[PDB]
RNA sequence: GGGUCCGCCUUGAUGCCCGGGUGAAAGCAUGAUCCCGGGUAAUAUGGCGGACCCACA
């Protein structure tokens, strides 16, 4: 994969940086979900520290 | 930088985290990439874990700081994916590596483990 | 740019005395989470990789559901806006299968073509386009933005009636250019009314909003992940009607001119209507027998032929 | 004959591209402006008013017919 | 007899996906390959019953 997206302004790219604001750009895809989702609690662990849970 | 980054890492640290990597893969024996990393840490076979800065989606290694603090086994942040991709011999990117049996370079993950319990708090 | 799902309506008023009653129904801004959820439709952000029924049985599954359904089949290797109606809501996704679709798409050309015929060519693709032909089916593209192109590699926006397969659209430009073209990437970045901003959500924080409910009681984020089913609705033709007609279409009535109390304009015989509370709740999607000159001047006879009622029996009384 | 138009180029994916301003039907025989038979009708697609058709070419070299009118034979 | 809501009744040439194990020339450690376990195949139409209604507001 390789199409982009500027996090803060939502252009749509394919280089690092954006050519409208000028930030790194992440990928556009979500990452791949498992039913089972072995590392789930150690992911809401980093999530609720993130959030401030 | 990305959230689950719990530390700032000095550019001396890193570069002897990857030194590490380097040494371990032709002397004893390295884990690389996310899978076989944190299978590692859930076997407990893993004596450092070396996470990628530059990790997008985040999810991917997201899990592994607070797995790495449950099993009591220290980790440390390079800058580059690529770069650690390489110190592992492959030709791709790594967003995370584990060492298993560091060989010649023990003396430089006991040296790195010290000192990243020491930002840890 | 824009979707026939962009370009407002004209409101017109039948019964300018119309007024609604506090005593009864539930708006979607006091609908208790349980509720919420029963009426409920998750604008998710598809992975690549399973499919899209796929993806609605991880979510019945996960969050403990009996039903949900998807707003237009997303093929497996595409991401992007999937909307999940839930529950009771399930099938509001009929509106979104004939909505018009938003893609960002990656298109690889398999020749050198300079910059300006790259861009021309693909402007020519605009409009009524012919996607089946003859021994005539065709099909409306919006529009085309080029956002930029990196060698072979041309990167663009591309706004298409539901039914326009993207992949064919990019195999017919790289014959028009001679050099030949396949899609690499797809992404979906509308679906109707569902688009990516603050709402649009990933199975990940989906089920992690869902655990900080279930065991810390924090029901904001959950709540948040949900919208309400009359949201699947934002861009259809709409009829709102009086509350003593309420009760009455979701008894099996259909819905007859003198409860009419506003309704947009430019309601053709056959349309698929939504039909409304003065509250904007949701009661039911029905085919419009009349148009909106028709509903708006005459006095008796069946306006809309009621075909899915969401609403349930009880939150209007029998006023009939 | 009805006139097709300029063949724009020979497809490496093997057609006759060619704009037109009418819609052929699939499997028309296409031939130039002396009736000599070039190919047939395999695809067409791009605007309803202004449509391109790919054309299936069953001569030995295609190439020789870029720049030059065809027709659907009728 | 009808409408709405709900329940019930049918088929599928190894794939693909997710996971456990393994962990390698454009692909590819954000997972190749193979081994194993599971999930998902058309989100109809027709038919039978149950409940609520027969509604111009
Ligand atoms: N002439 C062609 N015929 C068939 N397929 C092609 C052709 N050109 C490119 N492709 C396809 O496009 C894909 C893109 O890979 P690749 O980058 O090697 O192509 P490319 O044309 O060399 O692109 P670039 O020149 O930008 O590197 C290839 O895997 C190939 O299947
Ligand atoms: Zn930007």
């Amino acid at each position: 994969f390789r199409i982009r997206k500027c996090p803060k302004c939502g252009r749509y790219t394919l280089k690092e940086v954006c050519p409208v604001c000028g930030e790194k750009t992440k990928v556009a895809h979500p990452p791949r979900f498992s039913p089972e989702d072995p590392y789930g609690e150690y992911r809401r662990r980093w999530k609720r520290e993130v959030l401030g849970i | 930088k990305p959230s689950y980054v719990k530390f700032e890492v000095p550019k001396e640290l890193a570069e002897k985290a990857l030194q590490a990597v380097e040494i371990a893969r032709d002397t004893g024996k390295i884990r690389k990439g996310t899978n076989e990393t944190t299978k590692a840490v859930e076997r407990g076979q893993a004596k450092l874990v070396i996470i990628a800065e530059d990790v997008d989606p985040e999810e991917i290694v997201a899990h592994l700081p607070p797995l790495c603090e449950e099993k009591e086994i220290p980790y440390i942040y390079v800058p580059s994916k690529k770069e650690l991709g390489a110190a592992a011999g492959i030709e791709v990117a790594a967003a995370s590596v584990a060492i298993i049996e560091p060989g010649k370079a023990r003396d430089l993950v006991e040296e790195i483990a010290m000192k990243v319990k020491e930002l840890m708090k | 740019r824009i979707l026939p799902a962009d370009i407002k309506r004209e409101v017109l008023i039948k019964d300018e005395n119309a007024e609604t009653n506090p005593d009864w129904g539930f708006p979607p801004e006091k609908r208790p989470i349980e509720m919420h959820i029963q009426f409920g439709v998750i604008n998710l952000d598809k992975p690549p990789g399973p499919t899209s029924h796929e993806v609605v049985a991880w979510i019945k599954k996960i969050l403990n559901l009996e039903k949900a359904g998807h707003g237009g089949t997303l093929d497996p290797k595409v991401s992007g806006v999937l909307p999940v109606a839930l529950e009771k809501a399930t099938r509001v996704v009929q509106a979104l299968l004939p909505a018009g679709k938003e893609y960002v798409a990656l298109m690889h050309l398999h020749g050198d073509v300079p910059e300006d015929k790259i861009i021309q060519v693909m402007k020519e693709f605009e409009g009524e386009i012919i996607q089946r032909p003859p021994l005539l089916r065709t099909r409306k593209v919006y529009y085309i933005e080029v956002l930029e192109i990196e060698g072979r590699d041309v990167l663009f926006r591309v706004g298409v009636e539901a039914g326009t397969y993207i992949r064919s659209l990019i195999h017919h430009i790289g014959l028009a250019l001679g050099v030949g073209a396949h899609m690499s990437e797809l992404r979906r970045t509308r679906s109707g009314p569902f688009k990516e901003d603050e709402t649009l959500i990933t199975l990940h924080d989906l089920v992690d909003y869902y655990y900080f409910w279930k065991e810390d009681g924090i029901e904001e984020y959950f709540r948040k992940a949900i919208q309400p089913m009359e949201k699947a609705v934002e861009h259809l033709p709409k009829v709102w009607i009086k509350d003593s007609a309420v009760a009455a279409v979701t008894h099996g009535a259909d819905l007859a001119v003198p409860g009419i109390a506003k309704l947009h304009a430019g309601i053709k015989r056959g349309d698929l209507v939504a039909i409304m509370t003065l509250k904007d709740e949701l009661v039911a999607l029905g085919k419009a027998m009349m148009t909106s000159q028709e509903m708006l001047e005459k006095t008796k006879g069946i306006a809309v032929d009621v075909e899915k009622v969401f609403m349930p029996r009880d939150w209007y009384p029998k006023l009939w | 004959m009805k006139r097709l138009g300029k063949v724009l180029h020979y497809a490496k994916q093997g057609f006759l591209i060619v704009r037109t301003n009418w819609v052929p039907s699939l499997n028309d025989r296409v031939v130039d402006k002396r009736l000599q038979f070039v190919g047939i009708v395999k695809d067409v697609f791009g605007p309803v008013k202004m449509p391109y058709v790919a054309i299936k070419p069953k001569v030995s070299n295609p190439e020789i017919y870029v720049g030059e009118v065809l027709y659907v034979d009728e």
